[PDB]
């Protein structure tokens, strides 16, 4: 049943600033059964939340989550521009694990 | 002694072969159902027969249970829960490579692997009660799997629990994810579980996961005049009112030789020309050998 | 790290495998996860194996045009696309479940993916 | 045979009637305290009493209570712990529905359910030390009620325990909040616990809740000559230095047929013209069974 | 849901007893509260009565002047009022601690009270 | 021994405002048994908080709860003229449970 | 009969004097490592002796090891785990005054109290394969320290718990923080557990803390011929093929009248001129001491 | 609270014991911790005595320069030091670790400290 | 391995004033077993703050800390003259049970 909505669509930014960027899900999903992946110009993406909140290796503190039921948020507290790209937001709520849409940073 | 795997009064013993009690009740695939064998004079079991429980683990009160069955002649193996329309939020179909059966995997006839589906695993409460006016042996497995990958996979959760209440019997299980070493080419085991439920007594089954739910389960005669025999030997037709291991006794004395565990109207045991325990029962054993041999002195004056 | 099969193209109908292998890790241990992606659009998750039990799962979207299975001596997995269409044109990834406590269904490691292609 | 329950020596059976072991220990409202009785040559039980336990539940080790209790010949019924003045802080006036008694409600006569006063249910750790130089029978209860609602209306905590410890015997308790189906009128259980207590040796009871905490407890002279007959008979006086269920024996031979369970100076059981266990210990009653069998056939050469 | 007895006019002493039922739910689960209320006044908690065991416990400005009981069968709780004096004149309520996990002692339905009067 | 004492008596307030009115005990109280109802005009009253923080089913989200020990506190984000009402403050420190005197809106 | 405890075949006994079976295994060090004595006819215990398990706790399964060990007539006390090389990031001197040897403290010999090291207790997970192609006695213990500061201070960690596994046994223990009366001037207990484990059967061992490591174990032949005698008499060598506690018997008569624990090609006991229970086990002694008085008159006829 | 032996002054070379009594509490249930404080400097950890099973352990700076041991009867903690130098010339405490669950390793209660002195 | 700095080395301060001081630790320190210490003028110390937020009977609430890992906090929402004094941090992270040197108050 589940699906999920994350905004913005696009950001455009600037290096040196701060984002939060948003997934929803239309049915409820446990706070520690939400994670967020990178991912860049078609490569393989990679794990940068694994808990709603905690960080993976390779990943600078920056990096932050927070949410519950319903709504989730990655939070960055500052973008740079090889840093940046699209991010995918997860999670289960049952079967499928199906994703949000990756938002895509412009900057 | 006549040498053969004989009949007590014309009523056939059940031969498991490569089979053991173990398997046979959880319904081992490489077995048959044995619905062919729902009664008999004896069970009939290889020194250490090779496709017991096809999947490793520990098979709780194994001791007990093979002694309950020694005095059982008959059963009634019910689908007390039908595979279909029992589970309808559970995957009824897991199988393990470690149980195949003519192909690469099965699972046992007698169980049920529940595992999510849609990726759920909803806290079951299914329950029974038996209405047979006969006691029934009910038996199920809790899945101790080899990590946490695995338990996630198959029961979606982590914490997980099994719990089964019955008039006078109440247990709670939480397994735990240990990566024993590979037997049967599987490292997590399934510990198994068996309880007898009253007539009119009903079993209340729960679990948030690693249930190895029952399908089957055996209403049961408990009868006299049973036991499981151990021994290698042919299986042709014959007859005596007395069997013993290496072959069934005609009434020339009432004596006999012939290896202790015995079934039938039988002669008494001597040494002048079946029952076991865990290796913490020793205690229990030395009971049983001690009652055994003082027995067989006295036998023999 | 996970390694892949390479780029394949294709005719409609035509069925064809991927592969993806596993090394610095014990394979039996963790779950597999595939994942299709087309050119910069969603990427969804077609299923998961679990290597040690064979438990497949499958999305309803791709169940039965996708089949999975594994094998331990190779520490490989592969994904059987059947009855192919166009829209099948993408890059399929390989993932791997990581192990921890509290925290589940992530997709820690993902091999380069596989260009398969209908035209 | 003399076909009454006879006196051994002079000195008298104790009779439960309706009552059962499970409930004259426990004190069963519908039953005397038994005060007049505190000395014996046996106990007398009926086929399945129905008074025993006036509240549903699983009364732990109950079948070795018995065996340990068949050998006693006397009590002291002392008041361990004196319903006024041992619980200030709690409230010992529980009853309930299930323990009628000439009225609406009672309860047991040797335990005390333990509830909050004031609406505070106090972590207790009450404790004896058995200074009478004879061994202490213990029991207590620990509560599974049907429903959180009714646990935190008694004992106002939800994750209770009970803990009891002495010398060389420690169980800790956490009772489960299942909702079992009615019996005696009533849903949730109380599983009933007992444990000797050596002279000098001290026990200790904690308690965040659920405790049905001990009254009285017996300092019992252990004793031989005795044990559980189970029959339905006259009690009227009669002597002789043998009793059997069915009757005394005067010595015309040192040879019995009647039912086996036997007390006194006593023949020796022959065919030719006391224990139990429960369903997991199969064994131990073929044990027994066979243990009795062969000497009964022994005893008629 | 709950229902309740009638409003009630009495004079001192007249010892009077009022009635809840409940619907909707299993009445013998969940515990019953009383709970006085003058006329825009505080309101204050009587007392419970444990359907299921028969555990009554006051507030002991009422002990004595209020007493509860039940009837299984009739799904109902019985409150009496004894040695009635003109504060008595109030709104009585009944009402329910619902269960829940960790969160408890509250009451989560109400009868619609009833007005026994003394003049 | 406990008593509630909450304040304000009442409150004087206007639609689309935010309030939090406050709960003291003269002993300690656990988060977990702490609970607010609603009440108004004489009718029966309803349970609109039952975890110090939790809400009851048929209360907007508006409706939130904090606190600890011997202070605890009901909030709203916005009030509405005809959602207001008394608010009863309850705890269990033992028995009785006595409540607090319920605060009164005049919006 | 001869009155002296005497050699069975010229092979002689094991004297634990003011040891105690208890403190034999554990290597109680008011007593010889025994090294001297890996091989014996019967094992000789004193009716109460004193100085058994130098530190006070409940030895879990006490009963059954005696039993094994009963049968056994052989050891090889190896260092399954050498006190150096074995634990690098534990403190393996623990001691306690409770063991003092010859001095202010010692503790155990086939066991370690392992502690911290520069005050880390690391989750440790040795294990041990057991390779010597015979049944390996294993023992170890989980301590019951009387207050969380002494818990703390010794393994660092308070939620504690222990784990043992092998192919058949499984058991996990949670340890509780008990301040329990003053027993041999020491409060918090060490509750000691052992496993049998199989030829190539593996052991492994878990722990967050509170375990007491094992040094030794008896890879142990299980022979036969053997037991726990338990008298008071001299020791003097003197030859006989059938000993008793009071004396060894030369074949005169096949008729015993001594007491009743015997060893070796022994007569058989009358009247006419070592196993044992804990307390919930009544019915299982009721069993022996019937199992025995039964025969003790079958062979007086 | 705890009490201290008296303020000491010695040549170098010359070893020398501290002591420190308990009361108000039970000794043997709590650890036993020194600790040096030379005059307005840093406050270091010599050690614990574990009081119970003497189960000492030392910070390895003063491994074997100290030695820490008690009396149960006395109800009291001795510290000896070794092969003195100046450096030494210092107030030592002796500390409590007072027993919390999930709280611990603090000192929650000081005796009023001895000033050894080398000159 | 372990050692721990704190700062201020000394603050200057008046009467009526919010603080916070920091202790950081070379290597990770579990919020459970970290602690702060008041000590005057070379008495002995005492124990103000025993969990990293906890606070010690005879302090008053005004002492509050926070932190994890590799920084700590001491917190006063007001000094006084002699209230104050030094502040020695201190942890467990395997022996030694190193303290932070302390900070100081001239106030």
């Amino acid at each position: 049943e589940n699906v999920l909505t994350q905004s913005p669509a696009i950001m455009s930014a600037s290096p040196g600033e701060k984002v939060t960027m948003t997934c929803r899900a239309t049915s409820s999903v446990s706070s520690s059964y939400l994670h967020w992946y990178q991912q860049k110009s078609g490569a393989s993406p990679k794990l940068w939340i694994y808990g709603t909140s905690n960080l993976a290796s390779g990943v600078p503190a920056r990096f932050s989550g927070s949410g519950s039921g319903t709504s989730y948020s990655l939070t960055i507290s500052t973008v740079e521009a090889e840093d940046a790209a699209t991010y995918y937001c997860q999670q289960y709520s049952g079967y499928p694990l199906t994703f949000g849409a990756g938002t895509k940073l412009e900057l | 002694h006549n040498g053969k795997l004989c009949l007590l009064k014309g009523i056939a013993p059940l031969q498991l072969g490569n089979c053991s009690v173990a398997g046979w009740i959880l319904g081992n695939p490489e077995c048959e159902l044995l619905i062919s064998r729902e009664s008999w004079s004896y069970i009939v079991e290889k020194p250490n027969p090779e496709n017991g429980t096809c999947y490793p683990g520990h098979f709780a009160d194994y001791e007990e249970l093979r002694e309950q069955l020694s005095s059982v002649s008959s059963f009634e193996r019910f689908e007390i829960f039908p595979k279909e329309s029992s589970w309808p939020n559970h995957t009824t179909t897991g199988v393990s490579a470690s149980c195949s059966h003519n192909g690469e995997s099965s699972f046992y006839k007698n169980l049920l692997w529940l595992t999510g589906k849609n990726g759920l695993y909803p806290n079951l409460s299914k329950s029974y009660a038996n209405n047979k006016e006969k006691e029934v042996l009910v038996l199920w497995g809790v899945h101790h799997p080899p990590n946490i990958g695995d338990q996630r996979a198959l029961y979606h959760t982590e914490n997980a629990y099994v719990s089964v209440v019955s008039s006078h019997y109440s247990r709670k299980f939480t397994p735990e994810i240990a990566k024993r070493p590979k037997v049967r080419d599987q490292e997590g085991r399934i510990n198994y579980y068996w309880t007898l439920l009253e007539p009119g007594d009903t079993i209340i089954f729960e679990a948030n996961g690693n249930l190895i739910a029952p399908r089957y389960a055996f209403a049961l005669s408990r009868g006299f005049g049973s036991g499981i025999i151990n021994s290698n030997a042919p299986m042709d037709e014959c007859d005596a009112k007395c069997q013993t291991p290496q072959g069934a006794i005609n009434s020339s004395l009432p004596f006999q030789n012939v290896h202790p565990v015995t079934i039938g109207e039988c002669p008494k045991y001597v040494r002048s020309a079946g029952k076991e325990f865990n290796k913490l029962e020793r205690r229990m054993e030395n009971l049983n050998k001690k009652v055994d041999d003082g027995f067989i002195d006295i036998w023999t004056y | 790290q996970l390694q892949q099969s390479g780029p394949e193209l294709v005719k409609p109908g035509a069925s064809v495998k991927i592969s993806c292998k596993a090394s610095g890790y014990s394979f039996t241990d963790y779950n597999m996860n595939w994942v299709k992606q087309s050119d910069g659009k969603s990427l969804e998750w077609i299923g998961i194996i679990n290597p040690n039990y064979g438990i497949i799962s499958y999305n309803q979207k791709f169940k039965g045009k996708a089949t999975l299975t594994v094998d331990q001596s190779s520490s490989t997995a592969y994904m059987q696309l059947n009855s192919l269409t166009s829209e099948d044109s993408a890059v399929y990834y390989c993932a791997r479940w990581g192990n921890s406590p509290y925290y589940y269904y992530y997709m820690d490691v993902w091999g380069k993916g596989t260009t398969v292609t209908v035209s």
